[PDB]
């Protein structure tokens, strides 16, 4: 079957270039069209360019040609993406695909790899804080804000993951610092304020931040 | 540069319902070159139909595709839990490949109004000297929904972001939150903080406020 | 078309 795996998440300063690789494995390398798609906020998906690599020849996307290069190595199944003068626009999730087969090829992208983060950004890896939400005021909500952390991602539990029932944890924001934040909430009965536990299990791996943050009533 | 445009970009379908969705292109594409993707949140995107109508193995043949020219469907039988996702078509006719911004098929319910609550900022955070205010508007359906934040009555601009979560899984409504952050210096400043809601379940607009220091 | 390349290079690689 065919499989293609890409390099891990990057972030790159604005103006540098970025390198973005994906090998290949089962089926021709040669003789099939390996593209690059990207998915960027706002942005849905969006065609870049592509490679047939037995013939060197590539195929830009016009918004693309001049800050793009598309190569391919057959010795080891790989492509490579290249892209330059990186703007805050850039960042996105970038993926290869390859054209699917009946074998006869069909042009369209039948394999996909997991897709490659790119964040294009001047802030510092971060660690977040971690502040309660504490429930107030015949239902609850109480939550966590975890404030200030770079780059993407952040996992949030509740209770080591035995409390998963109405439990929100919001897509992050950008904030004007360029570090993130995010919130997850869940909603409890009131009557269980008193006797339940409710700790927030939060884990930034750039950081090493793992903080679990029992969260109180004032 | 072919446009596709994938009209209406959401549909709200109930279970075991059909779908038509429709990608409708500036300028004929080649040879119906024109291919379908599911993708959902958190995976890659996935090949339904190519060549217009063409169905990988593999892929449910309630999935079809129809049309040429600039004027092409994919039809979704009866949708099950896993097809509400969102749908992109794709022409590859010229050199210059396009996709259209694709249709979200989302699950239809019940409307349901927004619970609202708010969280002044935490003891621990105003000693680091920031103050964060939170405003949740949690479970209702549909998705429109508008949050304002008003200090001493006044409305605020530019101090707050929001963000929205998926459709639940298991009651398919939404929830969202908002943050309003000062220094701490100007959060003591005011004493009225509120967050005020608009929601198609709400007849008129909720106000949720604290005054500082209660 | 561009994405026709890889079909004409099967149908050669066949005939062959
Ligand atoms: C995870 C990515 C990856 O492994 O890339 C392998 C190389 C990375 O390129 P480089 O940093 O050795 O510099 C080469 C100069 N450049 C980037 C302008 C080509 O990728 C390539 O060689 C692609 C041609
Ligand atoms: C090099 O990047 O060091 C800086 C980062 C971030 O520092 P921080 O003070 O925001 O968080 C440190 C993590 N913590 C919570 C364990 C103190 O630090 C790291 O990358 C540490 C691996
Ligand atoms: C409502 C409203 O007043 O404006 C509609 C816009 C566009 O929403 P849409 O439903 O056409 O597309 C969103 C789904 N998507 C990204 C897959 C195309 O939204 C604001």
């Amino acid at each position: 079957q065919v499989q293609l795996v890409q390099s891990g998440a990057e972030v790159k300063r604005p103006g540098s270039s970025v390198t973005v690789s994906c090998k290949a494995s089962g089926g021709s390398f040669s003789t099939y069209a390996l593209s690059w798609v990207r998915q960027a906020p706002g942005r849905g998906l969006e065609w870049m360019g592509g490679v047939i690599p037995l013939l060197t020849i590539t195929n830009y996307a016009p918004r693309f040609q001049g800050r793009i290069t598309i190569t391919a190595d057959r010795s080891t199944s790989t492509a490579y993406l290249e892209l330059n003068s990186l703007r805050p626009e850039d960042t996105a999730v970038y993926y290869c695909a390859r054209e699917g087969t009946t074998g006869k090829p069909i042009g369209a992208f039948a394999h996909w790899g997991q897709g490659t983060l790119v964040t294009v950004s001047s802030a510092s890896t971060k660690g977040p804080s971690v502040f309660p939400l504490a429930p107030s005021s015949g239902t609850a909500a109480l939550g966590c804000l975890v404030k200030d952390y770079f780059p993407e991602p952040v996992t949030v539990s509740w209770n080591s993951g035995a409390l998963t029932s109405g439990v929100h944890t919001f897509p992050a924001v950008l904030q004007s610092s360029g570090l993130y934040s995010l919130s997850s909430v869940v909603t409890v009965p009131s009557s269980s304020l008193g006797t339940q536990t409710y700790i927030c299990n939060v884990n930034h791996k750039p950081s090493n931040t793992k903080v679990d943050k029992k969260v109180e009533p004032k | 540069e072919i446009v596709l445009t994938q009209s209406p970009g959401t549909q709200s379908l109930s279970p075991g319902e059909r779908a038509t969705l429709s990608c409708r292109a500036s300028q004929s594409v080649g040879n119906n070159k024109l291919a379908w993707y599911q993708q959902r949140p958190g995976q890659a995107p996935r090949l339904l139909i190519y060549g217009a109508s063409s169905r990988p193995s593999g892929v449910a043949d309630r999935f079809s595709g129809s049309g040429s020219g600039t004027d092409f469907t994919l039809t979704i039988s009866r949708l099950e839990p896993e097809d509400f996702a969102v749908y992109y078509c794709q022409q590859y006719g010229q050199s210059l490949s396009t996709f259209g911004q694709g249709t979200k098929v989302e699950v239809k319910r019940t409307v349901a109004a927004p619970s609202v609550f708010i969280f002044p900022p935490s003891d621990e955070q105003l000693k680091s000297g920031t103050a964060s205010v939170v405003c949740l508007l949690n479970n209702f359906y549909p998705r429109e929904a508008k949050v304002q934040w008003k200090v001493d009555n006044a409305l605020q601009s530019g101090n707050s972001q929001e963000s929205v979560t998926e459709q639940d899984s298991k009651d398919s409504t939404y929830s969202l939150s908002s943050t309003l952050t000062l220094s701490k210096a100007d959060y003591e400043k005011h004493k009225v903080y509120a967050c005020e809601v608009t929601h198609q379940g709400l007849s008129s607009p909720v106000t949720k406020s604290f005054n500082r220091g209660e | 078309n561009w994405w026709d390349i890889t079909n004409w290079l099967w149908y050669i690689k066949k005939k062959k």
